[PDB]
RNA sequence: CGCAAGACGGACCAGAGCGAAAGCAUUUGCCAAGAAUGUUUUCAUUAAUCAAGAACGAAAGUCGGAGGUUCGAAGACGAUCAGAUACCGUCGUAGUUCCGACCAUAAACGAUGCCGACCGGCGAUGCGGCGGCGUUAUUCCCAUGACCCGCCGGGCAGCUUCCGGGAAACCAAAGUCUUUGGGUUCCGGGGGGAGUAUGGUUGCAAAGCUGAAACUUAAAGGAAUUGACGGAAGGGCACCACC
RNA sequence: CCCAUGAACGAGGAAUUCCCAGUAAGUGCGGGUCAUAAGCUUGCGUUGAUUAAGUCCCUGCCCUUUGUACACACCGCCCGU
């Protein structure tokens, strides 16, 4: 499953955390991303909508996804926090502070953390109306 | 709450400036001189009256009353304020101006005088707050 | 977390919905270099010690 | 009756000044009619800060800061707390609150 | 009523005699 | 319902010899089985890791995107795909008093690597500088600009990809250009932004191997 | 990880600039304009404002062509609600994008015509010029660039004043008005009816311009004041409030 | 004043009175009641508390700023079919 190493040398992950308004998600990916470890969202923690983005799911996310990979050997976590981006919201959701509280209390060792949301030059029209949502 | 009301207040401060001399720094004795010396109808309100006018005295003993004025005290006032130092501080052997003043001087008819002493100018115009 | 006591040095004032929590500062005897923020629950005076298991955390101040 | 000789924008010498999206509700909003605030934060916030410094693999490596650009409608500032309603005299105060 | 629908509603009026009107 | 990951094994990532450490970290992959080989299913792949992991003393908001370009014995040989900086660096340096001189080349190197390299410079508050803001004119941007963009397509068509990257890990292009544009408007926070590989030439072990090492 | 498409030019970006206004923000090149400054250049009254007539004129809308990412009138559906034909949500046509031709209207606003003269102070800021200690890039140097200190002219503005004005709010113009005349264009005459009817004219249409009367009415309105109220904000008090 | 049986109740799911030291609570007495008539009420001693030295979270009330087309003053005014 994992790979042999020394005990005294950490493998790396990357973590994606997208901590939207909605839902959070907590994405363990190897170095490059292009393979997958592991991936718990709120909604697979928690049987509300309303609580699919709180910090209580995040935190549980968080934890089922340490306690995986730390079965695969992975001992390190890059963070890489995003919000929404592009026209909507470009601050993370409830969820990522929670999400990394928990990952680093759960016995992984956070490497280096980096913001990746999606930022345009310019982009298309937002979602929203002239006036905006009204309620 | 034990805040001094207006009255009490108002009559301390007039007892303090029309009989000071009688006033001490004891409070019965300002109890007595102030039933003496004043009508004051109750008991309860002489003793308030006599508190406030011992602490007053108290403040007058720190010093200057920014709330009351005798002059029977303020001509002692000026009396100690009339303090001369021995070597005026307007008399300084020499004395450092700038150029352009010493420019100003000598158009003034005063460029022989011997106290005078050029000072070195600043060698930048950095004297205003950067903005923002 | 390490089991260290600390002592009230000063009494900061009341915070909680209800105005129930104490801002305090407490100070650790071993070094008397540390003097953190705690809110504290009950009624509390000035000098006594709170045992503390936990310290990690920080009350809001500033 | 005018209540700003500013007109509540900062649009002078100028004829149009193309709009925003409020960070809220997405109301066009002029860019210079929109009140604009700089988030200056840390990624981690400060309860978090010894989970992850004690979780770092690195010493001394200094958490990163989220840089935030919020652009308010007026309707959405005055709901958020950012901007208050001043007196007739206060209003013209243009020295930001010291901070 | 708002001075823009009366006049939208001035305009609807204005229609509907522009058509009937033959 | 049975695991993926019983059947992935395990690769260290290796790094080009420009830079002083090697090992990057492990990636991973599933086992070959007929058409999917694990071999082919590596190449692709682009770690992006901060300068301080591939030096020692270097900053960390510098991060080099490392294309895996061969793999053998469990060993993932890359190769220098493109630069960035971190988000946190780019916004920090964007201030809302100065003017911000962007600039791009698109140029070759002399071993047939088109790059696009961009090169980001802010003009800078003097010393004893009064006025709040330091905006430089049109003019003076445009000077600063093309300045930029002749240091960058010096510093890179006469060099290979091997002696850019060496140059690019000091941010030495960024220095020269710093240099060069303080006659024109002082400049303060000047860095290549960001090189991405437009075109490479067609692939050779030969001159990988020669990279790593 | 790539590929494609069509939009859009973040942050820098400002009570900053340019334009007659509408409007105008990624390098780079070309083209033709333009203000201000400088000028011991030239002409020499050639000017100001303007019926008629003309150029341009946001957005939406119209006709034909191309495209069609996002958003999105209409419409479908899901919610909320007493009902919602709305606010909210999932879609989604016209449209939003480009080209050609129409439309000529906006709270097209500084709700303030243009030209000229005069009448306070102050600090800024943009452009041009002039003068000056000093710092810096300045490699035997002067230049020049970035600052610093002033001055002049034209701008975008701001603060202050018992200039004066005004119903006041406020305005250094909205001042120099019963001590009433610098020139000139447009335009209002209590509130509605009504920018309606009708006629004319423009437009493919939508509509645009011009534009009444009968009748009706004692007020409508402006500014400011004090209350009352607010599903506005901020403070304070209360074991008939809480903890 | 006298002589067994019995309904009912295991701290009373919502919603919450009133409570700052001789206070809450624990009981008896005296008046107004009254020809006899106290579960009411008005005073009185009789025992002595973990609890609070606070706050605006709720409920209100007050003040300040603010908006108003309200002034019979929001139970206002007002629009359209």
């Amino acid at each position: 499953l994992g790979p042999q190493v020394a005990e005294g040398e950490n493998v790396f992950g990357v973590c994606h955390i997208f901590a939207s308004f909605n839902d959070t998600f907590v994405h363990v990916t190897d170095l490059s991303g292009k393979e997958t470890i592991c991936r718990v969202t709120g909604g697979m923690k928690v049987k509300a909508d309303r609580d699919e983005s709180s910090p209580y799911a995040a935190m549980l996310a968080a934890q089922d996804v340490a306690q995986r990979c730390k079965e695969l050997g992975i001992t390190a976590l890059h963070i890489k926090l995003r919000a929404t981006g592009g026209n909507r919201t470009k601050t993370p959701g409830p969820g990522a502070q929670s999400a990394l509280r928990a990952l680093a209390r759960s016995g992984m060792k956070i490497g280096r953390i980096e913001d990746v949301t999606p930022i345009p030059s310019d982009s298309t029209r937002r979602k929203g109306g002239r006036r905006g949502r009204r309620l | 709450g034990r805040v001094r009301t207006k009255t009490v207040k108002k009559a301390a401060r007039v007892i303090i400036e029309k009989y000071y001399t009688r006033l001490g720094n004891d409070f019965h004795t300002n109890k007595r001189v102030c039933e003496e010396i004043a009508i004051i109808p109750s008991k309860k309100l002489r003793n308030k009256i006599a508190g406030y006018v011992t602490h007053l005295m108290k403040r007058i003993q720190r010093g200057p009353v920014r709330g009351i004025s005798i002059k029977l005290q303020e001509e002692e006032r000026e009396r100690r304020d009339n303090y001369v130092p021995e070597v005026s501080a307007l008399d300084q052997e020499i004395i450092e101006v700038d150029p352009d003043t010493k420019e100003m001087l000598k158009l003034l008819d005063f460029g022989s005088l011997s106290n005078l002493q050029v000072t070195q100018p600043t060698v930048g115009m950095n004297f205003k707050t950067p903005r923002g | 977390q390490p089991i260290k006591l600390a002592r009230v040095t000063k009494v900061l004032g009341r915070t909680g919905s209800q105005g129930q929590c104490t801002q305090v500062r407490v100070e650790f005897m071993d070094d008397t270099s540390r003097s953190i923020i705690r809110n504290v629950k009950g009624p509390v005076r000035e000098g006594d010690v709170l045992t503390l298991l936990e310290s990690e955390r920080e009350a809001r101040r500033l | 009756t005018k209540k700003r000789r500013n007109n509540g924008r900062a649009k002078k010498g100028r004829g149009h000044v193309q709009p925003i999206r409020c960070t809220n509700c997405a109301r066009c909003v002029p860019k210079d009619k929109a009140i604009k605030k700089f988030v200056i934060r840390n990624i981690v916030e400060a309860a978090a800060v010894r989970d992850i410094s004690e979780a770092s693999v690195f010493d001394a490596y200094v958490l990163p800061k989220l840089y935030v650009k919020l652009h308010y409608c007026v309707s959405c500032v005055i709901h958020s707390k950012v901007v208050r309603n001043r007196s007739r005299e206060a209003r013209k105060d243009r020295t930001p609150p010291p901070r | 009523m708002r001075a823009k629908w009366r006049k939208k509603r001035m305009r609807r009026l204005k229609r509907k005699r522009r058509k009937m009107r033959q | 319902v049975v695991d993926p990951f019983s059947k992935k094994d395990w690769y260290d990532v290796k790094a080009p010899a420009m830079f002083n450490i090697r090992n990057i970290g492990k990636t991973l992959v599933t086992r070959t089985q007929g058409t999917k080989i694990a071999s082919d299913g590596l190449k692709g792949r682009v770690f992006e890791v901060s300068l301080a992991d591939l030096q020692n003393d270097e900053v960390a908001f510098r991060k080099f995107k490392l294309i895996t370009e061969d793999v053998q014995g469990k060993n993932c040989l890359t190769n220098f795909h493109g630069m960035d900086l971190t988000r946190d660096k780019m916004c920090s340096m964007v201030k809302k008093w100065q003017t911000m001189i962007e600039a791009h080349v698109d140029v070759k190197t002399t071993d047939g690597y088109l790059l696009r390299l961009f090169c980001v410079g802010f003009t800078k508050k003097r010393n004893n500088q009064i006025r709040k803001t330091s905006y430089a004119q049109h003019q003076q941007v445009r000077q600063i600009r093309k300045k930029m963009m002749e240091i960058m397509t010096r510093e890179v068509q006469t060099n290979d990809l091997k002696e850019v990257v060496n140059k690019l890990i000091p941010d030495s292009i960024g220095k020269d250009i710093e240099k060069a544009c303080q006659s024109i408007y002082p400049l303060h926070d000047v860095f290549v932004r960001k090189v991405k590989m437009l075109k490479k030439p067609k692939f050779e072990l030969g001159k990988l191997m020669e990279l790593h090492g």
